[PDB]
RNA sequence: GUGAUGCAUGGCCGUUUUUAGUUCGUGAAUGAUUUGUCUGGUUAAUUCCGAUAACGAACGAGAUCUUAACCUGCUAAUUAGCGGCGAGUACACUGUACUUGCUGCUUCUUAGAGGAACAUUGUGUGUCUAACACAAGGAAGUUUAAGGCAACAACAGGUCUGUGAUGUCCUUAGAUGAACUAGGCUGCACGCGUGCUACACUGAUAUAUAUAACGAGUAAAAUAUGCUUGCAUACUUUUCCUCCGCCGAAAGGCGUAGGUAAUCUUUAUCAAUAUAUAUCGUGAUGGGGAUAGAUUAUUGCAAUUAUUAAUCUUGAACGAGGAAUGCCUAGUAAGCAUGAUUCAUCAGAUUGUGCUGACUACGUCCCUGCCCUUUGUACACA
């Protein structure tokens, strides 16, 4: 019917609702045609290009996205897709097939299911940066 | 007398009456180094 | 120096490097033949 | 109801108390929710004078506040709020129909 | 009407006061308290407003006042802490004493953790500074409590 | 189909170093649509061997402060080079790449005497000198960036000391000699 | 120059379902056919906001404005001008002091905004705050939006 | 007493040192002392193992604390959402985008308690000891990342210009006290710091598009009455964040609105790098914005030696930097901004926070600095 879950990619949380549909696939109320530069289009399609267009004409898809800046966002975005096809496959349609897509996911690479866990530490101070510190002259 | 109402000198420290350094956030009006001494009994705890 | 003109496998440099002229004037060209990086053939 | 405080654990076994009062019977109690700790920090920098290299301490006042809601009469929130308390946790109760 | 920031560290800063107030007033008593002959402080109080560490820095204080053999009285003051349950002590005296120049003086007896969260939990410490002849004695105090229990034991039955 | 920049697909590549292969992964996981990866590549020793070379070269572009972290214009840059190479000098980038880092590593070099050179330092040698030797070009000339990248890439490819990078690394072999 | 094969049908209904500069451009050309709105007096020598330091250079830079506005309004419930302003904002260089955010001139946005609303597109409503789109004014860009993914399409 | 003296002191802070170091009980070896606390292996670590005139402790390390990392699809639901559903406005097919009105779920949003990694399983190297390397699993395998805490002993380190912590000496009405009026700390042949901005085309310019996280936000004025711009009397919003609506090129102004705050500023977006499309076209050039000239404001009793801000114009040095030297190993460098602190006003500072996200190690003692054993010393103010 219906199925929620994240992406994550630093501060930024994409939430896709995935639900039962004809297969249009959105942000917030804007189509994936958008996204926003032409170059990075590829790392939100490429789960979909992997598992299949015709496989996604049962599902639509909305996903709500939050924080962070805009590589990061797509991240995001890309994750909240892997997460969410594969955890509606796992409820509605078989187990097998959900492996299948597991393992296809697999062999593309990793952060489509499993997330990317950095975060900006902290700065400290006698300096700019996290580890940058100032400058002696002597 | 002359207008002592907005600047350094207008107003102090709350415990040592020294017009330097005062921490003037959330009105509290210590000067910083005093603040340091009494930041545990004010509930300021250092965690990180 | 190299003053380039504007009174007189296509890409900007290539025709700037040819006919040695400014690269608005090459895009000037390359718009005509036609008719915020460039290639042409 | 609000419940504001410095004192997390302190804090929490307060909200624990109430809400075992209430369950004692005529309260639709919603359950404790917590607020954004709004977290009071000062950066000073530590040594009284300009010598050593300027280190600075940030120092945290972290205030819980917690809140709480039902659909009663005043006495018998009075009541409920009485499990004897101290100073350290702020009460305050909100006896409003909106 | 006030926030609730703001209200804090009014209390806070009430309580800091409040604290000092006491200090000064209360140089003849085993001082901790805070929690509200004495009938002037309530009065003084409703003006403005509208075992234990402290306590034995204090004593030390008296002692120097009254003028002892320093060293001595550091002694009592630890068979005292020990006599009273103490797994550990330090005291340090700091200042002019007896020659002008420098001199701090160490006084500890059992064990006195210094690093971590435990320090700032199980130690009771304390700061006075007694003025005497020629400037001023610096106390410092340390205390180690009973602990509830500390990280570093591995009690097996 | 798995593809690269839905346009030079990398099933048709060759190598011929075996080295080279082990050192540079081109391969099924290391597969890729567009450089931007957010890989864990330096957590590890070996990990950067996993990097596609696409990558690599981007991350290399990327270089020199005034122009540092903004991966999406070295991403661009590189586009614009391999559809260059596809189009003038006609042939799959992804292969001329490939050759350009083969010519590259320098083999052998000085030390305080003369040593060889691990694969995978080489290959980085080679991303790095070719990246250097494009930005040179640009450098107060008028040319563009993509376009000058593009002419590095084919010199490297032919094998022919018009090129900086070439050039360099001819020298550091002839030093590498003369140590022994 | 945008279209390409997607894997999924796009719902070509509203204005978020297209792609923002050239919806903006085209509704500039609409504008400059009409002649629906004008170029009061001073718009031909301001300068849009206090770091650009410049003049637009692009002619119909009012009616592109317009059209931005139009689309922002849409997009948000209830919109001030101090919010329009904040959105066309860029970076000041101060010279040799670093860079500073800069806000626009809201005078011209202020103008434009009056205008729509005289023609009827935008609705300044008594509840909630400062002007949102009027319903017709809606309509009127979610056709033109249609229009264009129709142009696209072709 | 912001007088003199930190070489009289207190406390606090710095460094030695965030390294691994310090000490005791008893024993043993005229005395100072040594041993323990070590040839070696190992460790981030006097961290362990192993050897042993030592055995056994204690502080320091480690643990602990605080965050950040991934789960309970258990605990909770506003001042957070998700749906639920009415009401529509547009368009699709036989649902999608967008607002007003009403009120099961907790994935996201908040934050309490729990869980999870211990080198677990696999395979190497290792006295097959302490342990390390690789692989699989996994959210995570450099105590997971980051801090905080900080032993012993000092330095004649800093601070009496933080203090009504404080000694002595000075000064005490022609005060070195306090108060007021200017002026100066900003004065400039020059030397050395920390930064900012640059030297362009991976760029400026100008439109358009995209999208953060930590935050932080409440004696003076207005209007009327009574008298000679002043006082007195009465009465009520304003003192900070600014929504919004109007005026203003701009800055700002005036009117009003919410907010003593997950409610409002404002945060399903407050930023810039981004990106896309145009103008330039390598020419001190539209790179560059110094220096200057003249207004319009705002702050303030007061703006000149221009507070800052805006508008017009002025178009300097600089074509990547010599001898030297700093910082840095993964969300790090760098770039880009931005919140807060000072604040009546004023970031080029600091301090936080994020956004774009490299290169190169994965080691070594060559330099530099610490530490260790041996060794030498006429040094011990070392
Ligand atoms: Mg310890
Ligand atoms: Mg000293
Ligand atoms: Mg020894
Ligand atoms: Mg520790
Ligand atoms: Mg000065
Ligand atoms: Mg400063
Ligand atoms: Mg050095
Ligand atoms: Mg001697
Ligand atoms: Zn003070």
């Amino acid at each position: 019917k219906r199925v929620q879950t994240f992406g994550k990619k630093k501060t930024a949380v994409a939430v896709a609702t995935v639900t039962n549909g004809k297969g249009l696939i959105k942000l917030n109320g804007k189509n994936l045609d958008l996204v926003e530069p032409y170059i990075l289009k590829t790392k939100v399609y490429e789960p979909l290009w992997l598992i299949g267009s015709g496989k996604l004409k049962n599902l639509d898809i909305r996903i709500r996205v939050k924080g962070g800046g805009q590589t990061s966002q797509i991240y995001a975005i890309r994750q909240a897709i892997g997460k969410g096809i594969i955890s509606y496959y796992q409820k509605y349609v078989d187990e097998s097939t959900k492996k299948e897509l597991k393992d296809v996911l697999l062999r593309y690479d990793r952060s489509l299911l499993v997330g990317d866990t950095r975060r900006c530490e902290p700065k400290k101070f006698g300096g700019k940066g996290a580890r940058a510190r100032y400058q002696k002259s002597y | 007398v002359h207008p002592k109402k907005y600047g350094q000198g207008s107003r102090q420290c709350r415990v040592c009456s020294n017009k330097h350094a005062i921490i003037r956030k959330y009105n509290i009006n210590i000067c910083r180094q005093c603040f340091r001494e009494r930041a545990d009994i004010i509930g300021f705890k250092k965690y990180r | 120096k190299l003053n380039h003109a504007v009174f007189i496998v296509i890409t900007p440099s290539a025709i700037a490097e040819k006919y040695k002229v400014n690269l608005s004037v090459a895009r000037a060209v390359i718009n005509h033949l036609a008719d915020s990086q460039k290639l042409y053939t | 109801i609000a419940l504001t405080s410095k004192n997390l654990r302190a804090i929490e076994k307060v909200c624990s108390d109430i809400m075992k009062g209430a369950k004692e019977k005529n309260l639709n109690v919603s359950g404790p929710v917590r607020l954004p700790v709004k977290t009071l920090r000062i950066t000073t920098r530590k040594s009284p004078c300009g010598e050593g290299t300027n280190t600075w301490d940030r120092f945290e006042l972290r205030i819980y506040k917690r809140l709480i809601d039902l659909y009663s009469q005043c006495e018998v929130v009075t009541q409920m709020t009485s499990i004897n308390i101290d100073p350290v946790v702020e009460v305050e109760v909100i006896i409003t129909d909106s | 009407p006030i926030s609730k920031k703001r209200k804090f560290i009014n209390d806070g800063v009430f309580q800091a006061e409040l604290n000092e107030f006491l200090a000064r007033i209360l140089a003849e008593d085993g001082y901790s308290g805070v929690e509200v002959r004495i009938r002037e402080l309530t009065s003084l109080v409703q003006k403005r407003f509208f075992l234990c560490a402290m306590a034995q820095a204090e004593s030390l204080r008296y002692k120097l006042l009254k003028g002892l053999a320093v060293r001595r009285a550091c002694y009592g003051v630890l068979r005292h802490i020990m006599e009273s349950g103490a797994k550990g002590c330090e005291v340090i005296v700091s200042g002019k004493l007896r020659a002008q120049r420098a001199k701090s003086m160490k006084f500890r007896d059992g064990y006195l953790i210094s690093t971590g969260e435990p320090s700032k939990r199980f130690v009771n410490t304390a700061t006075r500074s007694a003025q005497l002849k020629q400037g001023v004695l610096g106390i410092k105090v340390k205390i180690m409590l009973p602990t509830s229990i500390l990280p570093d034991n591995i009690s097996v039955l | 189909d798995i593809k690269l920049f839905k346009k030079w697909s990398y099933e048709e590549i060759n190598i011929a170093d075996l080295s080279l292969v082990d050192c540079i992964a081109v391969s099924q996981k290391a597969c890729v649509y567009t450089p931007h990866t957010a890989g864990r590549y330096q957590k590890k020793r070996f990990r950067k061997a996993l990097c596609p070379i696409v990558e690599r070269l981007v991350n290399s572009m990327m270089m020199h402060g005034r122009n540092n972290g903004k991966k999406l214009k070295a991403i661009r840059i590189v586009a614009y080079a391999f559809e260059i190479i596809h189009l003038m000098t006609g042939e799959n980038p992804l292969q001329v790449f490939v050759n350009a880092v083969q010519k590259g590593g320098p083999r052998e070099d000085s030390t305080r005497q003369a040593v060889d050179v691990s694969p995978l330092r080489r290959v980085n040698q080679a991303i790095y000198l070719i990246c250097t030797g494009a930005r040179n070009a640009a450098f107060r000339n008028i040319k563009s960036i993509s376009e000058c990248l593009a002419e590095e890439i084919i010199n490297c490819a032919n094998e022919s000391s018009s090129s900086y990078a070439i050039k360099k690394k001819d020298e550091i072999e002839r030093v590498a000699k003369a140590n022994r | 120059r945008l279209l390409e094969p997607v894997p999924f049908v796009k719902t070509n209904n509203c204005i978020k379902d297209v792609d923002a500069d050239l919806f903006i451009r085209s509704y500039a050309t609409h504008l400059k056919l009409h002649n629906k709105i004008t170029y009061p007096k001073w718009c031909t020598f301001v300068k849009t906001g206090k770091g650009r330091k410049l003049a637009p250079l692009n002619e119909d830079w009012y009616f592109i404005r317009a059209s931005s506005i139009l689309r922002r309004l849409y997009l948000h419930p209830d919109i001030g001008v101090g919010f329009l302003r904040r959105q066309f904002s860029s970076k000041q260089r101060r010279g040799v002091a670093p860079n500073h955010t800069s806000l626009a001139s809201g005078k011209i946005l202020r103008s434009i905004l009056q205008q729509l609303e005289n023609l009827g597109y935008v609705e300044q409503n008594p509840k909630k705050k400062g002007r949102r789109l009027t319903t017709k004014g809606e309509n009127a860009i979610n056709n033109f939006a249609r229009y264009i993914n129709k142009k696209v399409y072709n």
